[PDB]
RNA sequence: UGGUAGUAGCAAAUAUUCAAACGAGAACUUUGAAGGCCGAAGUGGAGAAGGGUUCCAUGUGAACAGCAGUUGAACAUGGGUCAGUCGGUCCUGAGAGAUGGGCGAGCGCCGUUCCGAAGGGACGGGCGAUGGCCUCCGUUGCCCUCAGCCGAUCGAAAGGGAGUCGGGUUCAGAUCCCCGAAUCCGGAGUGGCGGAGAUGGGCGCCGCGAGGCGUCCAGUGCGGUAACGCGACCGAUCCCGGAGAAGCCGGCGGGAGCCCCGGGGAGAGUUCUCUUUUCUUUGUGAAGGGCAGGGCGCCCUGGAAUGGGUUCGCCCCGAGAGAGGGGCCCGUGCCUUGGAAAGCGUCGCGGUUCCGGCGGCGUCCGGUGAGCUCUCGCUGGCCCUUGAAAAUCCGGGGGAGAGGGUGUAAAUCUCGCGCCGGGCCGUACCCAUAUCCGCAGCAGGUCUCCAAGGUGAACAGCCUCUGGCAUGUUGGAACAAUGUAGGUAAGGGAAGUCGGCAAGCCGGAUCCGUAACUUCGGGAUAAGGAUUGGCUCUAAGGGCUGGCAGCCGACUUAGAACUGGUGCGGACCAGGGGAAUCCGACUGUUUAAUUAAAACAAAGCAUCGCGAAGGCCCGCGGCGGGUGUUGACGCGAUGUGAUUUC
RNA sequence: UGGGCAGGGCGAAGCCAGAGGAAACUCUGGUGGAGGUCCGUAGCGGUCCUGACGUGCGAAUCGGUCGUCCGACCUGGGUAU
């Protein structure tokens, strides 16, 4: 029984803050909420302790990551950029 | 009341027996456990912090350091980075793009943590309600509720 | 007895006066016990346990009979197919076995 | 039914002042004060959230008077780091040196080479 | 306090120099033998009379006894 | 000092009546009876702040308690507060504050690690002196050697903080006094004792053997595959770790206390009729030992799809799931020591009195509950909020060192006992419609703990139990107007009035139904309907034992019949509704004492400054200070104000 | 640095079962209790009667009716300006 039919977890704000508030907040929220796959034990339970902070439950291993989501699209630019800045200094 | 994440790492002391805890910023890619080498011959990966004389140009490192022995002073907030754009050998400087847009130069015998600094896209995410806004700001200092002029007496 | 309680001495809604989510765990506790006390006593399987076990979840029986009844009815058409496939198989051994004895039997007049 | 007082001049609901409810042989229920309870040492692993096993779980001024084979366990770091761990440093340590080992001599061969 | 299960410990216990005094308590199908120390009051429970009576007679001289009742 | 004037008034919170006693005198004191209230978020019982003798007994009724008083919180006489365990004392939080330093004409100010020679300590070794059986050790005096710390010091009677409970006793004090059981800390030449470190193996012999002599060797424990266990089981400077030490909220389960039901007893109420009836009571401390009961992100065997285990929800599983076997923590629950001696309820004797007086008995068996409170445990949700330090204690890596050469063994013991001590300050009472602050016995204000039965969703309102009180600074006699506080009113239904001000209507629950619009979440209890009592039935919703049988236990929902003067959420509790305009998104805050709003604020939006020798700002002064434990996703300075369009 | 906040209404994510479909996925019945959510006590505040009083209980109180009542919530003590 689906119960909304757009709004999802923003629902819980009521009819308050604008539509267009809601729908931005809604996607943010499903991402920081989400559980992810841990890569150092596979299982998917990423849970973000608190801003930029995500824990396993399993492996109980803590990594630094972005405020919404497990990695951001400028931290994974870097780490490919500084990987292949590495290579071609030393080659 | 701090927008980026804090890391704890543990060195051992080389002058005597013990282990030195220091906290650095964190820069997302790191996780417990892992090893981080400080230093001129460190290599350049995410999470090491070595002096930018080294370090060639393009690259991007957080934390960096104002002056030689500053223990890090530029580029430390969620989601900011400062990117090393040209050396120069003579005088020992280099220029930095700081994430303001202005370029600076830097002698280049201080660090500089290699990476973005964690936690970003805080902005993005819109606060929603004077509850979010005042548990933000009570944590920092108390000035949240500012109150504009024109509405006050003269 | 059951006076006193009719529609007009009663002042709170039916979920103050029993709890759905109550009236929900009492069933889901007899139904699991049930359950687990007929996987227990080899009545059921452990693959039918297993999707009864979600049915129950899934908020299809509303009572205990109506389970124990669904389990009967199922266990009987299951054995009645049990005991088809049991003949069929058989009478397949059979005639296998009965060429491959015939095979046999050539190869030894062979 | 009896309606019982403090019977100290502590009268918040604080965390050292919680008390539970025992009947006297004079039967009458009179307030009992109790100690916070304790918790099991914590292992120096820093990994496994379970609290150490086999070590009394009491206030720590009171492991003055307990005895020593009541607060650690027979085994090398014993009553302040789990076995799991243990073992896995164990492991760790010989196999770090065994390949530190096979390391050196994969260098002095190097060398004989040169 | 303490319970003695055994007979001979107890008769150790009541002539150590700790034994202040001993309290004999008769009540109905048991007794009992309090002996008081310097911090536990030591008790020895028996149900057979003949045997008591003879522990009772048994008793060091030296220690204060006070039949109850 | 007069008129006012013997006037205004002595009207907030339902209420008193009768008989007796003391007394000279009684609507007001006391007793007894009756009728009431507070109704367990109290008019009850106890605290913190505050007050300081208001607490207790006797006497007086001069003055006060707005009447009076035989009464007092009034006056005069004398008492009353007993602690190693209850707190302060100890630690530190936000902060405050000296020394160094700097500034300042100057009293002094800034500053709290900064422009400091900031250690009065020590394992151990050496020199020298003293005492005791000068053995060996202790106190030292000197030297070598080792040593981080974060700043002297203050800062909580709600933060951390080892350790006392049960009964009894007074006119007034009881975790303090008496009795009985304990516990923590400190101390110790000869350790006061026991136990551990412990006493074995090899060889040569004697003896029939058991067993006994002489030589070497080992001996800072032992057990189980394991979680780990056993009664101890050496150990420094150093290092690491833990506990102390953590937010709010939801669900669930376990255990206590309270409540409920069926009984046995004991004592009281009714008995014109009935009621094997109704009401009270029916227990065991702290600290140990044992066993239930919960929790484990603990281990061993073995390895799974045809996927499995499982909660209310979840969740978990080749990084080892189900099935067995174990291990650990809490064990506030039950039994036992304590402990029936004591306590309690009854019946009977005594002291004719002064009595922890003496006596008999009983202090019993059971069952359930989305019941309420407390506590424990598990799990989950939320944060652009992440939810405290220190004192203190413990464990672990290390072997610097010590102990004896085979015994009268030793060094060393966090094991069972033994011996002594624990200093100083507060401890009464009030705690609030009369012991506090408001000029007062002032309807104002003042921080918390304990919380029964019925109705009922309910800690709502009403009635009652335990407990307390006399109606709130007076009584009597009438019931005029005008008032204050409640209502009722034929017919019309806002025609009154600036204005439906006020009052009035609906109102709970169950079964139906619910529009314009919209940001799709709402509007919504929209609007509009019907039923509701009492009694008697029926159907359905489970456990325990041995698709079946028996025995139990609870609350509900639906349906039906009968019936009452159509009364039935019968008291209390308890939303009027709709159609549009303007302003403000909303939640929130605002002129304490005339304006609660359209005002302020807020998330959103858009600008400006600043890369630290910097932007904003403070400061008389200083290498001053706040932002800053900060670095452009930051800080500071502005405007506008949800969303959509511009 | 501590303490405190009855009982109900609406029903967000997440999850289960069934039905439909080629898939994407779509529907129905459940569990779940999130919300600077609603009615409403305690508490906090004071809209209206411009009620009562207005030489008062009171140099700002009293009655009914009232807003909010899980968070920008209320409150004690310590401390700073
Ligand atoms: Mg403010
Ligand atoms: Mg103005
Ligand atoms: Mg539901
Ligand atoms: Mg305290
Ligand atoms: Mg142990
Ligand atoms: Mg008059
Ligand atoms: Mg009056
Ligand atoms: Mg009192
Ligand atoms: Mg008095
Ligand atoms: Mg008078
Ligand atoms: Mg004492
Ligand atoms: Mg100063
Ligand atoms: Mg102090
Ligand atoms: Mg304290
Ligand atoms: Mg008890
Ligand atoms: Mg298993
Ligand atoms: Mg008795
Ligand atoms: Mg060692
Ligand atoms: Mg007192
Ligand atoms: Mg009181
Ligand atoms: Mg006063
Ligand atoms: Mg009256
Ligand atoms: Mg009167
Ligand atoms: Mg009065
Ligand atoms: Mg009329
Ligand atoms: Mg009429
Ligand atoms: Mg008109
Ligand atoms: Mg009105
Ligand atoms: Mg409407
Ligand atoms: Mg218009
Ligand atoms: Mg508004
Ligand atoms: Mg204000
Ligand atoms: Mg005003
Ligand atoms: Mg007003
Ligand atoms: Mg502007
Ligand atoms: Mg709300
Ligand atoms: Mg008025
Ligand atoms: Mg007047
Ligand atoms: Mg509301
Ligand atoms: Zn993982
Ligand atoms: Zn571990």
């Amino acid at each position: 029984a689906k119960r909304t039919k757009k709004v999802g977890i923003v629902g819980k704000y009521g009819t308050r803050y604008g539509a267009s508030l809601r729908k931005m907040v809604k996607k943010i929220e499903i991402s920081q909420h989400a559980k992810y796959t841990c890569s150092f034990c596979g299982k998917t339970k990423m849970k973000r302790r608190a801003v930029g902070i995500w824990h396993c439950g399993s492996c109980m291993k803590t990594v630094a990551g972005g405020a919404w989501t497990y990695n951001t699209t400028s931290a994974v630019t870097v780490k490919s950029a500084i990987r292949r800045l590495k290579e071609l200094k030393d080659q | 009341g701090r927008g980026a994440p804090l890391a704890k790492v543990v060195f051992r002391d080389p002058y005597r027996f013990k282990k030195r805890t220091e906290l650095f910023i964190a820069a997302e890619g790191i996780h417990t456990g892992q090893f981080v080498y400080c230093g001129k011959k460190a290599q350049l990966n995410i999470g090491n912090v070595l002096p930018v004389g080294t370090m060639p140009e393009g690259t991007i490192v957080c934390c960096l350091e104002e002056k030689p022995g500053d223990r890090g002073k530029l580029a430390r907030a969620s989601g900011n980075y400062a990117t090393v754009i040209s050396h120069n050998p003579e005088t020992k400087k280099t220029r930095v793009k700081l994430p303001s847009g202005s370029k600076k130069v830097i002698s280049s015998a201080n660090r500089a943590v290699v990476g973005v600094v964690a936690g970003g896209g805080r902005i993005d995410k819109p606060i929603l309600k004077a509850g979010r806004a005042y548990h933000k700001y009570k944590a920092k200092r108390n000035c949240w509720p500012r109150v504009r002029g024109v509405a006050m007496n003269p | 007895k059951g006076r006193h309680m009719g529609i007009g001495k009663r002042k709170g809604t039916a979920n103050a006066r029993m709890p759905e989510k109550v009236t929900w765990m009492r069933r889901m506790r007899i139904l699991r016990r049930l359950l687990r006390r007929y996987r227990e006593s080899k009545k059921i399987d452990r693959h039918m346990y297993h999707s009864l076990y979600l049915k129950v979840k899934g908020n299809v029986f509303k009572n205990k009979r109506i389970l124990m009844e669904h389990i009967h009815k199922l266990k009987a058409d299951k054995a009645r197919k049990k005991l088809l496939a049991d003949q069929a198989e058989a009478r397949r051994s059979k005639t296998k076995e009965a060429r491959k004895r015939r095979e046999e039997r050539l190869q030894a007049k062979k | 039914v009896q309606r019982l007082t403090y019977r100290r001049r502590l009268s918040y609901n604080t965390a050292s002042n919680k008390t539970r409810l025992s009947r006297t042989p004079g039967n009458r229920i009179v307030y009992l004060y109790t100690k916070k309870v304790g918790k099991a040492p914590k292992s120096a692993c820093g990994v496994c959230p379970g609290r150490l096993r086999g070590v009394r779980a009491v206030r720590p001024k009171v492991l003055m008077r307990l005895s020593k084979t009541k607060k650690h366990v027979s085994r090398a770091y014993g009553g302040s780091m789990c076995a799991k761990c243990v073992r896995d440093r164990i492991k760790r340590a010989f196999l770090i040196e065994e390949q530190k080992i096979v390391v050196k001599v994969l260098k002095a061969q190097a060398q004989s080479q040169k | 306090p303490r319970k003695i299960e055994e007979i001979k410990d107890f008769l150790l216990t009541a002539r150590r120099k700790d034994a202040k005094s001993v309290k004999i308590k008769k009540n109905k199908d048991n007794v009992k033998f309090k002996v008081r120390c310097s911090r536990y009051l030591y008790t020895l429970v028996i149900t057979d009379k003949e045997k008591a009576e003879k522990l009772k007679q048994s008793l060091p001289p030296g220690l204060a006894v006070k039949e109850l009742k």
